């Protein structure tokens, strides 16, 4: 046992293993120890995959890199491509034209909405929603709940909910439960009434049909989704009012954006507010982890291209829960972002040191500690005192940080309180949400009104889930504005989409280094490149789930996943309901984390 | 009864799973609820850990020789296979276990079919396509990074309707989707035939939709349904949106030179 970051870690209790962790992207193993009362007192995050993209990129053409690193992940599809072209453009001093900037922003914000909404319904919801309980719901009371939760949503009739319930009934009655097979249904960890469960399952199905429409924005500008195409110097989708982009194509994009705004406002945000309220009422405010102290994001979405002071999700770092002081974060500073491998399956010359990604090294070293139960190819209990993950350990000035929508919303709130007007909308969303969760929704449902502050509500698994939903809504609103700016710019006579001045490597400096950062759906993404004689000399990625899912560092400090599980009671230690609920609130992408 | 599908995940980026749920005809919702029984899939399944593991043996026993194994991603042979760990063991062991009693095996995407990005030089994990590991079972390759959504659901629909693998070419790809090269029916073909090419991004030729051959388009050597079926309910495809085909459905496309270097001859 040892103490770190205000957590008292203790591995003397009962050991529980969850492998595979499901309803995530990629491969993760989680182990915990629980005390005599089933409270988690130790948590261990193990990334169980590695592909070696950083190694594969060496020697290749910087202009091709985006396509390779895009394939780090098909869920957060395109965010790595964006980071890569930004990194290369930064290295080569390339400034992209306004239309390329706006199209990239629209694609980024489309990804945010798609990723967030699909995560919540198709990966996260089953941690809050009991599908079998939905079968016992009254269609009429479910209609009445829907009208209270979101009066503007037109799909609310008793008949509609009855037909959905009937389809669920016959599916279950077939004896082939598919994705619901061997579930934790009926656990006391589930608190929603039957009607809330049926509403949620109905929206699960609605979202599954709708999500395919949203990504058609990627298809127009990038050719396909998943894995739309990008370009160093701009975008390939040339404009002509026989061209990739004309007014009809832009009108199509606007129709999709308008649908997105309706979904976020009428289905997604209200569901999360309602579900959050009910779990708040149950007292389930666990999962804060590092969000209560240390959060980071690079900052994103400048109103004015290349002007970071205008970031609409302004970033930085907060330490020790002090929301009155946001420290600036510089991805170029060798003493800020560093990665350790002390407890990771890699090797450095000196593993007491953290490497900035321009100096990063990725040499695999799969080896298990002396206290392992099992063998090298048949692990029963992983040894977290030694190397236990394919995920590196990123830290900021040595501090362990949480990243993600919650981090961005805490940073936005802090910025807004200091007088940053670019963060006014996120502040508005947060204050609106707190009032709904504390007062409006309880009043509507005949529950007691509560008085939680944002400082109390946000650092929790509920808060982390809320921030994701609000961010989806904000991104939809922002790309609506971007669309108007794009069309206005084109109509004013600027049709440029690519700067080709430095396309040819004969124009390049003989060596260069660059960094590209992105507020990816799961948090702070950076790609760091060194170019030599037209080729990639070094390419290192530090990805949001690398931060959140990181194993312990040289000092033994825990990462966001491990911290978030601490001190959480489990109804039944052999049913990982609470473990999944909190882990899923980070939207873990394990392919991203390891690359 | 609906045919069980056990959808395994090796080393992957999950693009194939994502593409599958974009299908408009049929809807993925209808496939899952009314066509197959998707009994194991890490991406969507309710159960985790021991409860998820228990599903495999239950289905394999009850439906022996009568379930479909779908594989996304691939097994690594380096790091003693532990660069992809499932249930404390190498993925390759899970793959071989579930494969042994499958009626048919679908290799989804370029990862499962050929190796894709992780198998690009120098392949640090020795990522290996499914057919090089499983050599005694019928395998249909559905390559592409990812494949087109309707190609994926089209393969499933055929297999469920007919209880047969569709006719395959010599590389194991379904002829109903992979018989044409992109260049055969690419709408920019009249420009190619007339020697009308984009030569720099956003030049006048690019704004008129001229052929992308000189910008590196690998359509002339790539078999897929992209130029006709197109992407995301026929909305576009790479070439229509202005970027050359990078050859993503072809074996080893990452190591055929820069995507922006034109084909020779
Ligand atoms: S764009 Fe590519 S596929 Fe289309 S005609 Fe030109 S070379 Fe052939
Ligand atoms: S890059 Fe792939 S998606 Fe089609 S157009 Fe070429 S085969
Ligand atoms: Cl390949
Ligand atoms: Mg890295």
């Amino acid at each position: 046992a040892y103490a770190t970051q205000g957590f008292n870690l203790d591995d003397r209790g009962r050991r529980i293993v969850v492998d595979p962790v499901t309803r995530i992207e990629g491969h993760m193993r989680c182990e915990v120890n629980v005390d005599a009362n089933n409270v988690i007192r130790n948590a261990v995050s193990t990334g169980t995959m590695w592909r070696g993209l950083e190694v594969i990129l060496k020697g290749r053409d910087p202009r091709d890199a985006w396509a390779f690193v895009e394939r780090i992940c098909g869920v957060c599809t395109g965010c790595h491509a964006l980071a890569s072209v930004r990194a290369v453009e930064n290295a080569l001093d390339i400034r992209i034209p306004k239309n390329a900037h706006l199209i990239r922003e629209i694609m980024a914000k489309t990804l945010q909405v798609h990723d967030h909404a699909v995560h919540f319904y198709h990966l996260h919801a089953l941690d809050w929603v009991d599908v079998m309980s939905a079968l016992k719901a009254d269609p009429k009371r479910t209609s009445e709940l829907q009208q209270l939760v979101s009066p503007a949503h037109p799909l609310s009739s008793a008949g509609y909910f009855r037909d959905i319930q009937n389809r669920l009934k016959r599916f279950v009655e077939s004896g082939q439960l598919g994705p619901f097979m061997n579930g934790y249904w009926g656990s006391k960890a589930y608190v929603l009434p039957p009607e809330a469960n049926l509403m949620a399952v109905t929206h699960y199905l609605e979202a599954l049909d709708l999500q395919k429409e949203w990504v058609k924005i990627h298809t127009i500008f990038g050719g396909k989704n998943p894995h739309p195409n990008y370009l160093v110097g701009g975008v390939p989708c040339a404009i002509n009012l026989s061209a990739p982009v004309n007014m009809e194509r832009l009108s199509f994009v606007k129709a999709r954006i308008d649908e997105i705004i309706e979904f976020n406002k009428n289905v997604y945000v209200p569901d999360v507010l309602a579900i959050g309220t009910l779990y708040k009422q149950a007292g389930w405010l666990y999962g804060g982890g590092l969000a209560a102290t240390n959060v980071l994001d690079y900052g994103e979405y400048p109103n004015v291209a290349y002007n970071k002071s205008t970031d609409q999700l302004p970033g930085g770092a907060i330490l020790n829960g002090n929301w009155d002081e946001v420290f600036p974060v510089d991805p170029r500073d060798s003493q800020q972002v560093q990665e350790f491998v002390s407890h990771s399956w890699y090797k450095y010359a000196d593993e007491s040191v953290g490497l900035h990604p321009w100096d990063g090294v990725t040499e695999p070293n799969y080896v298990l500690g002396a206290n392992t139960k099992g063998t090298r190819t048949r692990i029963e209990q992983i040894d977290e005192s030694a190397k236990y993950s394919w995920i590196k350990s990123p830290r900021w000035r040595g501090h362990a940080m949480e990243v993600g929508p919650l981090s961005r919303y805490i940073l936005a709130y802090a910025h807004a309180r200091s007088g940053n007007k670019y963060a006014e909308r996120p502040k508005e969303q947060l204050e609106y949400s707190a009032q709904m969760i504390n007062s409006a929704i309880p009043k509507a449902l005949g529950l007691p009104e509560t008085q939680y502050t944002l400082k109390q509500l946000l650092p929790s698994t509920i808060g982390r889930t809320l921030a994701r939903a609000l961010e989806s809504q904000y991104c939809g609103e922002m790309m609506h504005s971007d669309w108007h700016d794009l069309v206005a710019n084109i109509r004013a006579g600027d049709t440029a989409t690519a700067n080709v001045d430095k396309w040819d490597p004969a124009t390049w400096p003989l060596q260069a280094k660059g960094v590209g950062t992105v507020a990816a759906p799961r948090g702070a993404l950076g790609h760091w490149i060194r170019i030599k004689d037209g080729r990639i000399e070094n390419y290192q990625c530090v990805v949001p789930t690398t931060w959140n899912g990181s194993p312990r560092d040289y000092k033994g400090q825990i990462g966001a996943f491990e911290a978030s599980l601490m001190n959480t009671p489990m109804v039944n230690p052999e049913q990982p309901v609470e473990i999944l609920r909190t882990l899923h609130s980070f939207d873990p992408c394990l392919a991203c984390s390891t690359h | 009864p609906r045919t069980p599908v056990l959808w395994l995940h090796g080393l992957e980026c999950t693009c194939c799973s994502e593409s599958f749920i974009r299908s408009a005809h049929p809807l993925a919702k209808d496939v899952v609820l009314s066509m197959i029984s998707l009994d194991y899939d890490d991406t969507l399944m309710a159960a985790a850990g021991h409860q998820a593991e228990a599903i495999l043996e239950e289905i394999m026993t009850k439906y022996k020789g009568n379930y479909i194994l779908a594989v996304e991603g691939n097994p690594p042979l380096n790091q003693d296979g532990m660069s992809c760990i499932i249930g404390g063991r190498p993925f390759i062991e899970q793959l071989k276990y579930v494969a042994k009693d499958a009626k048919a095996i679908i290799s989804w995407g370029s990862c499962a079919s050929w190796g894709c990005v992780q198998a690009a030089k120098p392949n640090p994990t020795q990522a290996t396509p499914v057919h090089k590991v499983i050599t005694d079972k019928p395998i249909i390759k559905v390559p592409g990074c990812p494949p087109i959504a309707e190609v994926m659901t089209g393969v499933i629909t055929y297999m469920l309707t007919f209880d047969r693998i569709p006719e395959l070419d010599r590389q194991g790809r379904p002829k109903m989707f992979y018989s044409q090269r992109i260049h055969d029916k690419c709408y920019r073909r009249p420009h190619f035939d007339a020697g009308q090419f984009v030569e720099e991004w956003d030049d006048e030729s690019a704004r008129k939709g001229f052929c992308l051959y000189k910008m590196g388009c690998k359509g002339p050597t790539t078999y897929n349904a992209c130029s006709t079926t197109r992407w995301n309910e026929g909305t576009s495809f790479p070439i229509q949106s202005g970027h050359g085909c990078i050859g993503c459905s072809e074996d080893g496309f990452w190591d055929k030179g820069s995507f922006y270097d034109r084909l020779t001859g």
